[PDB]
C-alpha cells in the first residue's frame, strides 16, 4: 500500500 | 532602533543561506491548527465541497536563533512568507488548486520559531448526502507533508479540536463537530511512518 | 527635471535598505478610507456578496523623506506599488482572493507621506435574506492588519461616513447606509489592543 | 543592418533610467482611440455588460528620439510593452480585471512617439434595461489616467467617432451609436483639472 | 467631491 | 555530447543579443498550419465558440544557425519558447485570452530552422444560427501578426486544408470542411501590404 | 549536520550548467504511473470530463550522481521541481490547462534516481453517454512527451493497472476497469518510433 | 478569542 | 480602413 | 498522420 501514498512512493523508488 | 531590525534580517536572510528542508539527522515538528470560518459551497452534483479557514502553522529551526541583546533587546521580527523555508503541508483529497485569502507573513521569534497563519479557500471530495437531515454528514480531508516522512518533517497538534470561535454566525451550514486528529500509518514495507492530521467536520443545513 | 526625479529615487529605493515593517518603538499609524461603487452580486445561496471600491489607504515613513530644495523643488512623485512596502489590511471575511481592478501605483510626498488606492472587488461572507424587502439587509466585513497589533499598526477613519457619491447610478441595489467606523478590541489574556475598521452597509433591491 | 537596431536599443533603454512618467513641470499628452470589435456579454441580473475591444495608445517621449541618418536610416522598431514605461488608463468603472487578448507590443518612431493597441476584454457596470427593444439601451465607461491629473497627463482624442469597421457582423448586438468624448473635470477645492475619455455606445439586440 | 476620484484624493492628501 | 549541447546553447543564447524581430530590411517566413482537434463548446446566447486544436510555426533566423561539427555533431535541439524569439500570431476575432494546453517547447534545427506546436483552446465570435441542421454553419478566424506588416513577417502556409486526422471520433460537433487561407489586405495611404491566414471551419451538430 | 544536504545541492546544480535534456546519444527512459483519486465532473453538454489523480514520474541521470559516505552517508534528497529538469509528458487530448494540486518537489537519490509525483486535475475529451447505464462508459486519454520521439524519452509503466487504492469511497462514479498501458506508434514518413501511454478507464454513475 | 485572530494568535505563542 | 488595423495604426501613424 | 503529432511534426519539418 506504499506505493499508493506520494510520500512513501518516493522515499522507496526501488519497490514502486 | 529601527537600523536594529534591518541589520537583523541582513544576518539572517542575506548572510545566512535559506534552509534547506529538513532530513532525517535533522528532523523537525511542524504544529498544525485550523480555525474554520465558513462552509462556502457544497455541490452534492460533483461532491464538492468548499471551506474557507485559517491554517496555523508553527515551526522551529536553530539555524533563525540569534541573542536578543545583541540586536537591540528585539525578540522578534515580521517577515514575508517568501523569504523563508516553508513546509509543504497539503490536503491529500483537494479538488482545485487552494485560493489563499490573506496575506502570507511568517513572524520569527530570537529561539528560532516560526507561526505562519494564512487564510485559504479549498475545494475537497465530500458526497454531502444527508447534508439536509438531523443527523447531518461528515466529511474528511486528511493534510500532510507531500514529499517528508515523518522521520524528516512531524506533524502534531496542540489540541484535538478545531476552533470554530470564529466561524460566521449567518452561515448556510450549522456545525456539529469539528475536529484536527493527528495520524500515524505504517506499510509493511518501510520502517518509516507516514503522519497526517486528519480534519474531519459533521455539519448541515441550519435549523 | 527629470535629473532630479531619476537621482531622487535612487536615493529613497537604492540608497536604502527597505522599510521592515513597524514595531513598539517605530510605529505606524494607518488611515482607511472607502468609496463603494456597486454591489455587483448577492448570491442567497452561498451567502456570498460582491462589492466593487475605491480602498484608500495612506500612512507616513521617516525613511521615505526628502528635501524639496535638493532635487529641483520636488515635492511629490508617482511610483509602483510594488517599490514600496505597503500595509497588510485585510477583510477578515473574505471568501475569494480580492480582485485588483486598478493600476497599483502609489504618490510619495517630501514629508514621508504615502497615498494608495487601488480599486478592488471583493466576495464576503453575508446572508443577504431580506434583501428583497423594504426593510433590507445588513451585511458588515472588518478590515485590518493580518499579523500587527495595535501596539505596531495604527488604524483609523477620517470619517465615519463611507464615500458613496460614485455609487453607480443605475445599481440593482440602494444603499440605506454605510458606514466605517473605528473599533478597538482587547483580550483578557492581553494587554496590546487589536484594531479594525468596521464596513457596515445596509441596502436593499430597487424598486 | 539588424546589428544596428541591437544598438540603438541599447542606446535607448541601457544608456538612460526609466522614464519615471511626467511630472507638473514636464507633461505629457497621450493620444486615445477605440476600435469597438464586440458586445459579447449582458447580464441583467448583475449590470455587468462585457466588450471586446483594441485601445490604441499614442504619446511621445524626448528621452525616446533618435537621429535616423545615426542608425542605419532606421525609423521605427517594435519592442514589449514591459520594456518601456506605459500610461495607467483605465475603465473607472470596471468590474472585472480587465483581461488582455493580444500581444504586448509597442512600436517606437524616431520622433520619439509610440504607439500601443492591446485588444482587451472589459466588464463594466451598465443597466442593460431596453436592450430588447426599438429604443435600444445605453452604456458608458470614462478611461482616465490614475493617478496623473491633467497637468501631468494630457487626454487627447483624434475622433469623437469610435470605429466600428471591426465591429463583428454577425454579432448578437447591433450599435446604434459610439462616441469617445474627452471630458474635463474641475473641483471646488483644486485648481488642476481631471481629463477622462467618455466611451458611450448606444446599442440594441439585432432584429 | 474631489474625495471620491482616485488621482483628486492623493494630490490632496490633508483634504481627503 | 551533453557537454557539446550545453555550450552550443551558451554560444547562440549568452553570446549574442537577443534577435530583436524581423525588419523591412532583413524580413521574415513563418508557416502557419492548423490541426484541429474538438470543437468543445458552442454558446448560442452570447456567440462564442470554443477550438481546442494544434498551431504550427515555423520560421528561419541566421542567427540561431550553427555548425554541427564545433559541436559535438548535434544537429537539432529542444529549448523552451521564451529562451528564443518568438512570433507575435493572433487570432484577431478571440473573445477571451488563449488557454496553452502544452508544453511551450521549441526545437531549432542547425540550418537555424524553428517549430513550434502549442496545443490551445481559444474562445472567439461566432453566430452559430444552424448548427443543428443539415447545411451547418462556418465560423471564421483570422490570424497574423500584431504588430508587424507584410514587408516585416511574411506569412504563409504549406497547405491549405485544415488537418483533420486527430479530430476527437466522438465529438458533438462533425467537420464539413476546414481551411487555412492567406489573404492579403492592401492600404491606399501606405506601401506595406497588411497578411492575415483565414481559418474557416464548417460544422455541424452530428445526427 | 546539514552541511553534508547544503553542500550536495551546491555541487548538482550551480557548479554546472542545468541538464540540456535527453538526446539520441543520451536517450532516457520514463516510467508513468496514474493513481485515480475521483471523477470529480461529467458535463454531456460538451463531451468533458474531470478527473483528479498522482501521476508518478520516474527517471534517472548521471549527472545526479554522488557518493553517500562522501555526504554523511546521505542517500537522497527533496528539491523543487523547477530546480531539476523535468520531461514534458502531457495529455495529449486535454482540453484545459491542467491543475496542479500539490507541491512540486522531486526526491533525488544518489544513484541518480529522480521520482515526482504531482497530483492533478485534468479536463480532457470524453463522450460520457452511457455512463447512466449498466454497462458504463469509456474514457481514453493518451499521455506522451510533447517534442521528445521514442528513440530520445523511452516510454514506459511498471504496472497495466491503475493504481485505485485511493479512489474515492463516496465518489459518484464507480470504476469497473482502469488500464494504463504502454503503445508505440510509428508513422510511414519516419523511422523513429512515438510513444504513448493509454489511461483507460471504464466507469458508471454509482447505484 | 485570542488564538483565533491571526495577529493575535502570532503575538502569543505562548498560549496558542 | 489603415486606422481600424493593430499593425497599419502605428506603422504609419502620422495617419492614425 | 505524422503531421498532427506535436513530437513528430517538429523532428521532421522537411515535410510538414
Amino acid at each position: 500500500g506504499c506505493c499508493s501514498h506520494p510520500a512513501c512512493n518516493v522515499d522507496h523508488p526501488e519497490i514502486c | 532602533s529601527q537600523a536594529n531590525l534591518m541589520r537583523l534580517k541582513s544576518d539572517l536572510f542575506n548572510r545566512s543561506p535559506m534552509y534547506p528542508g529538513p532530513t532525517k539527522d535533522d528532523p523537525l515538528t511542524v504544529t498544525l491548527g485550523f480555525t474554520l470560518q465558513d462552509i462556502v459551497k457544497v455541490d452534492s452534483s460533483t461532491n464538492e465541497v468548499d471551506l474557507v479557514y485559517y491554517e496555523q502553522q508553527r515551526w522551529k529551526l536553530n539555524s533563525l536563533m540569534w541573542d536578543p541583546n545583541e540586536y537591540g533587546n528585539i525578540t522578534d521580527f515580521r517577515t514575508s512568507a517568501a523569504d523563508i523555508w516553508t513546509p509543504d503541508i497539503t490536503a491529500y483529497s483537494s479538488t482545485r488548486p487552494v485560493q489563499v485569502l490573506s496575506p502570507q507573513i511568517a513572524v520569527v521569534t530570537h529561539d528560532g520559531s516560526v507561526m505562519f497563519i494564512p487564510a485559504q479557500r479549498l475545494s475537497f471530495m465530500c458526497d454531502p448526502t444527508g447534508v439536509d437531515s438531523e443527523e447531518g454528514v461528515t466529511c474528511a480531508v486528511k493534510f500532510g507533508s507531500w514529499v517528508y516522512s515523518g522521520f524528516e518533517i512531524d506533524l502534531k497538534t496542540d489540541t484535538d479540536q478545531v476552533d470554530l470561535s470564529s466561524y460566521y454566525a449567518s452561515s448556510k451550514y450549522e456545525i456539529l463537530s469539528a475536529t484536527q486528529t493527528r495520524q500515524v500509518q505504517h506499510y509493511s514495507c518501510c520502517p518509516e511512518p507516514y503522519i497526517d492530521v486528519n480534519l474531519v467536520v459533521k455539519f448541515r443545513e441550519r435549523r
